[PDB]
């Protein structure tokens, strides 16, 4: 049933993305003898292992910007107050920002009058 | 000690004549399938001669011979074997080994291939820097000093083979602002700003500032202080220019690709 | 309550965060040597231990937070549940829009007061220029 | 280090929330002795004029164009086919800053065509099954093909829910559910 | 003919074919000024190959900029210079394939592409299987493309894809026709083509290999079956250890016509190593016998557990000291010679072999007869293990 | 070095090619025992049914599938069906100015000729004078044409001269 | 007391001339082969056992084989021990070598298990 044109299946893009990711871990350690002994046979397993990684990792991004795009779509109230909420954490960075600007600057002020004062 | 992959390729090449010597005698035990014009595959049986013939190619071991012959009875390993005989749980060491050997070449590959990264952005210390230099001035050929004449910034010259001395400005990492000198320098009481050259020197530190401005990474100076000293270490010959002459314009040298050619070649 | 959207965009930021921090430990795994190599006996190999199992501490977090939201984002399938918009992609919010302008207007003046700050950092670094 | 004569600012794009968009990075030294030199990514030893500044508006386009290209690497595989300008769409009005990035990521393609003023906004995209087409020689042609991406399909870039130019991944995204 | 005026040429587009010299049309009447800049081009190869082909638009290209959306005169000269300098490679590409097929040039990207691209048809036969591989692959093929890539100095991509592909890969998202396929090529002095037209030819000899694996294995599907992995121009396949391990690929080297493989490391259920390449040499000259996979793939069934269990023992260490001589020798010293058939000894010294054939059947002997003992021995490795005959035939 | 293998093959003129089964095999299966190196199964109907049968050659049909979506052909008589194989009767239905369709009949898909024929432009083109500058600044183009093509080459130059001569 | 390299040199010479000889006597089997079915018997004389030929030749192949392996493990033993360890024996301290090689075995399983664990979690 796999190698034909069909291939139903499901059950996948939730704990696949860490399935892939312990794949290339067993290799490593397991309970079994490591032999002493390699020369790029590794190689040939990482890279399918970091490939499939990528592209499931791409695959669980365009799944969170479809549904973003959809509650985008469908209700934009969500969007203006992430708007916003981003809104309030620039001013919250901005004035501590400022804050330690001006304890700085006030510091500069004392430790110059000192130097004046000689 | 590289005489390892000579004696894995040694293995390769005599398994391979085993291999040869096999598949000719299995040819030789069938005949022409279907020709109808002429029995051309014998020709085949000679070519698979030329595989005999990659024998020779064992014959070249005997320049990669000569490859081990010494005392040091097996660096330092016999424990339980050669030692207490009840030590029997020693090749636990040898697996240790192979197994951080294999983690290490895992993870240098891992790290090589994941130059694909997938961070958008990151949204919702003297003592270390002149040590950072101290431990990139271990490379031969590659005298550096520093002296920080003027600020709390890093002021850092390098001098490897001639009289190109290059000063790199440095503020704890990213070191910007580069000017190299050929031949005069470090005139008044400190590091100067003069700049002069014979319209190529003023180019490579153009160069050298195109590739800090290229080769600038947003964490871990380390490995872009080590890219940038390699960068400039790799100009010590500055007499090869490929794609081209050796004179393609007043001076050819723009090593960017970790291989130099001919300049004006973008 | 709801922060769907800033859900999904956490979603996203945590599984990009995911894929850091298994860059950052195969980083920190390949410049894993022996332990009586020099001088690292126990002291930094010890240190980069406790480093690597925050780091799977964190990540197993992470991977339990993924596992939330993802579970969050499809209980979320509460009325107009097609959406067909996603293939049919194109080819009350006057006190917020309010609340940006006044926001981007103290901004700019922000904006202008940094200019001024900078025009005097640039100041004091041109009478260092002259310093001796 | 402010010399007595000259100095120098490292400017870069900086799109809005993305570290990984850092496709050029300018270093200018000015100084009163001559016209400032620019260095972004190539070498290219430059000089503007008292007045001129149109080369800022000239990288940033072409900036905006390796920008969209390396995130659409980022996120399919759409090759570096993309160049700078083939020929010129829009007459190169903006001092030769005519963008034109292609990028055929999987069954779809999107084509766009940026630039100083010369229609910033002017993008395509281009699926492969369509609606209007001709199947009077094709339709009863052998080997019935589902790769005719034929209409461009206009992408209209108004109101399309991008921050600032930055989200081509955004409408990439809506490529495979 | 010309007056005085300066030239230009080219680096990025290449190194000198065609001069670019604009010339100022001086003496204007009624007008010191507007010199309209009259433009040349000149396609000099060394004396200059006068070809001047008196290519220029002056003054109608402000006709061509109006046609358009759409203070120095960039908005001209830039035009007159890119299309030159994005046309030549193109030029010089069409010039160097119109020896294999279908060389038309200039057929833009729907347009709205503004990209120069060559798409070529029918890429001539390779000398693999002519008689149904070619056959049924240009009833799949498609056309392919070429386009410039990288940072416009020298690159060129090339865009594949064909119909309904037999080898139906799962697991990758595969579209109803053949996905994609992608080659880079960059020359260092401009032979491409022939670089081209080697990998099309290896595309070709897998693509016959991947077309012969239509069939019905017997009881291999029950080792589910994830054999359909990513597939472009390497095939990959794992029916070992019940789950995705053990993974053989298969590519093609363009030096020497013989094929690769290798098996997979990814699986968690899978051995540390797990690496059969110490019998893999072996395998993959008899891949070169017979390409037909499924052999291989049954083979390599069969040989999973005897391989992996006799690399189980300990062989690498030197078992410390020697018995009775300073130097040392091997623990165990292996060598498959074959496919099935191996050799095992201890610290060089007393050689078995056991291979397995059939379902289950795997054969011991000693290895220092010679299948002629009471002629004479080996003339090395001692005989006479002892009674392994019963040791074995107590299990 | 050893040529006398090669001699023999020589001499290995009759058609007896059993000899060296009895000569060979008995060891080769004594030492090395794969009785069976591929027991798979193999039994494959080469040619079953495997034909198109229902249109032209699909050389063209590929090469036209690439044109611009601004090209719309159709079907003329049945004059071309497989020798001919094409009937290039298209139209530029865009934004630009139409015009008379063309005819454009290529030969055989081995290509020793090009599409441009103009049966029916001798009155087509000579009424209209605007037309007969078109058809001038057409053919002056084809003329310059080296070698042109079946689809692409000749309807990119009828496009491009056409929508150049306008002046 | 024979070295891996000096075996090496004197088993080449042997092999290449045995090669030689199996090649020749085969070449002979083969005429007289021919000779005897083809055409009429004319090689009035018994040729040689022919296995032995080939069976000794895979032998000496087989030996030379495992012998550089030998020596490349050996090679590789070294360069391990190198790496994992610094050159000192009789100079450093025999138990306190012991204890360092038990110490770096402790360390490389206590990563391992943390590997496996993480593994587990991840499950």
């Amino acid at each position: 049933a796999a190698p034909g044109a069909p291939r139903p299946s499901n059950s996948t893009l939730v704990d696949e993305l860490e399935s892939s990711f312990e794949a290339c871990f067993a290799s490593l350690v397991s309970q079994d003898y490591v032999n002493g002994t390699d020369q790029e046979e590794i190689r040939t397993g990482v890279d399918q292992c970091i490939q499939k990684f990528l592209d499931i990792a791409r695959q669980t991004e365009c799944f969170f910007l479809q549904k973003r795009l959809q509650l985008s779509v469908q209700k934009p109230d969500q969007v203006i107050k992430e708007d916003v909420s981003e809104l309030r954490s620039e001013l919250q960075r901005k004035d501590a920002l400022v804050q330690k600007h001006l304890t700085k600057l006030r510091h500069w002020q004392q430790v110059l009058e000192d130097i004046n004062v000689q | 000690g590289v005489n390892l992959e000579a004696f894995s390729q040694a293995i390769s090449a005599i398994q391979a004549l085993r291999s040869s010597v096999s598949r000719v005698f299995d040819c030789l035990k069938d005949g022409m399938r279907n020709k109808e014009t002429l029995e051309g595959r014998e020709k085949a049986f000679i070519a698979n001669f030329q595989d005999n013939l990659h024998s020779v190619n064992r014959d070249l071991n005997e320049l990669e011979r000569l490859s081990n012959l010494v005392g040091k009875p097996s660096e330092n390993h016999p424990l339980h074997n050669s030692g207490l005989l009840s030590l029997d749980p020693y090749s636990q060491l040898l697996q240790a080994y192979k197994w951080s050997n294999k983690l290490q070449y895992h993870a240098g590959l891992a790290s090589g291939l994941l130059n694909q990264q997938s961070l958008k952005r990151s949204a919702n210390p003297q003592y270390v820097d002149d040590v950072i230099s101290r431990i990139d001035r271990m490379f031969p050929e590659m005298s550096i000093h520093l002296s920080r004449p003027n600020g709390t910034s890093a002021m850092l010259l390098v001098t490897l083979g001639k009289v190109l001395k290059v000063i790199v400005v440095m503020r704890s990492l990213f070191i910007d602002r580069t000017i190299v000198k050929g031949y005069n320098t470090e005139d008044g009481k400190l590091d100067i700003w003069s700049k002069s050259s014979y319209q190529v020197f003023q180019k490579v530190t153009d160069h050298a500032t195109t590739a800090l401005l290229h080769y600038q990474l947003p964490q871990m100076p380390d490995v872009v202080v080590r890219s940038f000293m390699t960068w400039l270490r790799s100009y010590i010959k500055l007499f090869q220019a490929p794609c081209q002459r050796c004179g393609k314009f007043l001076q050819d040298g723009l090593p960017p690709t970790w291989r130099d050619f001919r300049t004006l070649e973008a | 309550e709801v922060n769907t959207a800033t859900l999904c965009r956490i979603g996203q930021e945590t599984v990009q965060d995911i894929v850091y921090r298994t860059m950052e430990i195969f980083q920190l795994l390949r410049n894993m040597q022996l332990p009586n190599g020099v001088t690292y006996h126990t002291g930094t190999y010890q240190d980069r231990l406790t480093k690597l199992q925050d780091h799977l501490r964190q990540l197993s977090i992470l991977f339990r937070k993924l596992r939330l939201v993802y579970d969050k984002c499809n209980e979320n399938c509460g009325g107009m549940d097609p959406i067909p918009v996603e293939q049919l992609i194109p080819y009350e919010r006057r006190e917020i829009v309010e609340v940006n302008k006044k926001l981007k207007q103290k901004n700019q003046q922000l904006k202008q007061i940094m200019d001024q700050l900078r025009n005097l950092i640039w100041d004091i670094n041109a009478m260092l220029a002259m310093r001796n | 280090i402010n010399d007595v004569y000259e100095s120098s600012v490292k400017v870069l794009i900086t799109s809005q929330g993305y570290e990984q968009i850092c496709k050029s990075i300018q270093l200018q030294l000015n100084i009163g002795v001559e016209q400032v030199r620019v260095v972004h990514r190539d070498g290219r030893v430059i000089m503007l004029s008292h007045q001129e500044q149109e080369l800022q508006d000239f990288l940033l386009s072409q900036m905006s164009q390796h920008q969209v290209h390396a995130v659409q690497q980022l996120a399919w595989q759409v090759l570096s086919f993309s160049n700078h300008v083939g020929l010129g769409p829009i007459e190169s009005i903006g001092n030769a800053s005519a963008i034109t990035v292609a990028s055929p990521s999987g069954d779809y393609a999107i084509s766009v065509r940026n630039g100083p003023e010369s229609g910033s906004k002017i993008m395509v995209q281009f699926p492969r099954n369509q609606c209007k087409d001709l199947p009077k020689s094709d339709v009863l042609q052998d080997s019935k093909w589902s790769h005719l991406r034929g209409p461009f399909k206009e992408v209209q870039w108004n109101k399309m829910e991008g921050r600032n130019f930055v989200y081509k991944m955004e409408l990439l995204m809506s490529a495979l559910s | 003919i010309g007056s005085l005026s300066k030239n230009k040429l080219f680096i990025k587009l290449t190194r000198l074919p065609q001069y670019y010299i604009v010339v100022e049309m001086l003496e204007v009447p009624n007008k010191p000024t507007q010199l309209s800049y009259n433009y040349y081009f000149m396609s000099v190869s060394s004396p200059v190959m006068a070809l001047l082909l008196q290519q220029f638009k002056d003054n109608i290209q402000d006709l061509m900029s109006y046609t358009k959306t759409g203070c120095a005169f960039n908005k001209v000269l830039a035009h007159f210079v890119a299309m030159c300098d994005t046309n030549m490679p193109f030029v010089g590409l069409r010039l160097e394939l119109s020896n294999l097929e279908i060389p038309h040039q200039g057929v833009q990207v729907e347009g709205d592409g503004f990209n120069h691209a060559i798409r070529l048809l029918k890429i001539p036969p390779c000398k693999g299987i002519s008689e149904e591989t070619q056959k049924a692959l240009d009833r799949s093929l498609l056309d392919c493309t070429f386009r410039l890539q990288g940072r416009n100095n020298r690159t060129w991509v090339a865009e594949l894809v064909f119909a309904n592909c037999p080898l139906n890969g799962t697991s990758t998202r595969e579209q109803g026709p053949s996905r994609h396929v992608y080659l880079t090529y960059e020359n260092l002095l401009s032979k491409v083509v022939e670089m081209f037209l080697n990998d099309w030819s290896s595309i070709a000899r897998l693509y016959e290999c991947v077309l012969e694996f239509a069939r019905s294995l017997p009881e291999i599907p029950a080792h589910i079956f994830s054999e359909v992995r990513v597939y472009n121009y390497r095939k990959l396949i794992l029916c070992y250890g019940t789950t995705k391990g053990s993974s053989i690929s298969i590519q093609w080297n363009s030096i020497h016509q013989k094929f690769h493989i290798a098996l997979g490391t990814v699986g968690p259920n899978s051995g540390c190593s797990n690496c059969h390449n110490t019998i893999l040499h072996q395998l993959q000259e008899m891949f070169n016998k017979t390409p037909n996979v499924v052999q291989l793939l049954q083979v390599l069934f069969d040989t999973q557990a005897p391989l992996n269990a006799i690399n189980k023992l300990p062989t690498v260490p030197m078992l410390g000291l020697t018995q009775r001589t300073n130097t040392a020798y091997q623990c165990f010293s292996i060598l498959p010679q074959s496919s099935t058939h191996i050799r095992l000894a201890f610290r060089n010294m007393y050689c078995i072999d056991i291979y397995c054939r059939s379902r289950g059947v795997v054969a011991i002997r000693d290895g220092a007869y010679s299948l002629f003992d009471n002629s004479k021995l080996v003339e090395g490795f001692y005989p006479a293990p002892g009674l392994k005959t019963f040791l074995n035939m107590f299990v | 070095q050893p040529l006398l293998d090669a001699v023999l093959a020589n001499i290995r003129s009759p058609v007896f090619n059993h000899s060296l089964y009895r000569t060979f095999v008995p060891a080769m299966m004594a030492i090395h025992g794969p009785p069976i190196v591929s027991p798979v199964v193999c039994s494959r109907k080469r040619r079953f049914e495997e034909d198109e049968r229902q249109s032209i050659p699909n050389v063209l049909q590929g090469e036209v599938a690439r044109l611009d979506p601004k090209f719309l052909v159709n079907l003329d008589p049945s004059h071309c069906s497989n020798n001919g194989t094409v009937h290039l009767i298209c139209k530029l239905d865009d934004k630009d100015l139409p015009s008379v369709p063309p005819l454009e009949l290529s030969v055989p898909a081995d290509y020793p000729a090009q599409s441009p024929m103009w049966i029916d432009r001798q009155w087509q083109y000579d009424a209209n004078p605007f037309l007969q500058s078109v058809h001038r600044c057409m053919t002056s183009r084809l003329l310059q044409l080296p070698d042109k093509h079946s689809v692409t080459a000749l309807l990119n130059t009828w496009a491009q001269s056409i929508h150049q001569a306008c002046l | 007391d024979f070295d891996p390299v000096q075996r090496y040199k004197m088993l080449i010479p042997q092999l290449k001339e045995s090669l030689q000889t199996l090649m020749k006597v085969a070449a002979q089997n083969l005429i007289q082969n021919t000779n005897i079915d083809n055409g009429q018997k004319s090689s009035d004389a018994p040729l040689q056992r022919f296995d032995k030929c080939l069976e000794e030749f895979y032998a000496l192949c087989d030996q030379l084989e495992l012998c550089l392996r030998l020596a490349h493990e050996c090679l590789s033993q070294s360069c391990d021990s190198a790496k994992h360890s610094p050159t000192l024996v009789p100079s450093l301290p025999y138990p306190q070598y012991l204890a360092v090689i038990k110490a770096q075995i402790t360390c490389a399983k206590d990563i391992h298990t943390a590997l496996l664990d993480c593994a587990n979690k991840v499950t």
